[PDB]
RNA sequence: GUGCUCGCUUCGGCAGCACAUAUACUAAAAUUGGAACGAUACAGAGAAGAUUAGCAUGGCCCCUGCGCAAGGAUGACACAUUCGUGAAGCGUU
């Protein structure tokens, strides 16, 4: 232990970034590096290694997708909160980000903030199957009134 | 009277609904409307 | 060459937003 | 410090005035930690079976070079069969 397992560390840490230096994208090292150092719960590094990669290419939703899943399986929830809105404001057509952050604030129980989210979503006056998944979620509570609206 | 945050004469240290007692050093960064409107999420 | 092992590399803390990060910390392995 | 007050006034002292106005990583020290391309030792040149010519590409790698020249090993670095879960959304019986 005390020892042993830093040098460990060490090789798998430096080895994750030389990979990244070497290709810089391919950013299955990067997630790889981050999935390693979560599974250590050193979170904080982390999430540093997301917004690293973020920087790289912030357009691959794959990797918000592992940032925002990363957050919520620590428990972490006002950072994923924060990501979310992150994600959806600089790629809000992505569809999968708005169906996740609405699940996830239900799961939550915040049906308001929920809402809120919808509403911005049906701004951007998306797509018929966004449109009824907002239905479905009104009539998941009583609300006929709001889903006819 | 009323001791809870529910309900200057009282002389008592009564935090109506949600002002903090206590230190917490909050991360969150204040939310906001402006005007009419909207919580400006941008 | 202790750019690595010593002092965590280049530090981004995360940014800080509408929710509270303070509270948090994590387990050791 | 120099000069001048028909200064006190002898030639000693004292007084007044004018002029002259701020040097300096202070050390003649003490400590404190990266490099020699030394020898030694191990090992031993990219590309395809081998032997080799090279221009390149990229930069938390340099060196020589006045150089936007050219060299440094091409400077080094670059490692055919056959599917199903789990969750969510939408429409239907
Ligand atoms: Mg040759
Ligand atoms: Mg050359
Ligand atoms: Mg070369």
């Amino acid at each position: 232990d005390e020892e042993e397992l830093n040098d460990y560390k060490l090789r798998k840490r430096k080895t994750f970034e030389d990979n990244i230096r070497k290709n810089r994208t391919v950013i299955s090292n990067w997630i790889k590096y981050a999935q390693w150092e979560e599974s250590l719960k050193e979170i904080q590094r982390a999430r540093s290694i997301y917004e690293r990669a973020l920087d790289v290419d912030y357009r691959n939703i794959t990797l918000w997708l592992k940032y925002a899943e990363m957050e919520m399986k620590n428990r972490q929830v006002n950072h994923a909160r924060n990501i979310w809105d992150r994600a959806i404001t600089t790629l809000p057509r992505v569809n999968q980000f708005w169906y996740k952050y609405t699940y996830m604030e239900e799961m939550l129980g915040n049906v308001a903030g929920a809402r809120q989210v919808f509403e911005r979503w049906m701004e951007w006056q998306p797509e018929e199957q966004a449109w009824h998944s907002y239905i479905n979620f009104e009539l998941r509570y009583k609300e006929v009134d709001r889903a006819r609206t | 009277i009323p001791r809870l945050l529910e309900d200057p004469e009282i002389h008592v240290a009564q935090y109506p609904l949600d002002m903090g007692r206590k230190k917490k050093m909050s991360n969150a960064l204040a939310i906001q409307v402006d005007s009419e409107g909207k919580i400006k999420y941008d | 060459g202790v750019d690595y092992n010593a002092e965590i590399p280049f530090e981004k803390k995360p940014a800080l937003g509408f929710y509270d990060t303070s509270e948090e910390n994590y387990q050791a392995l």
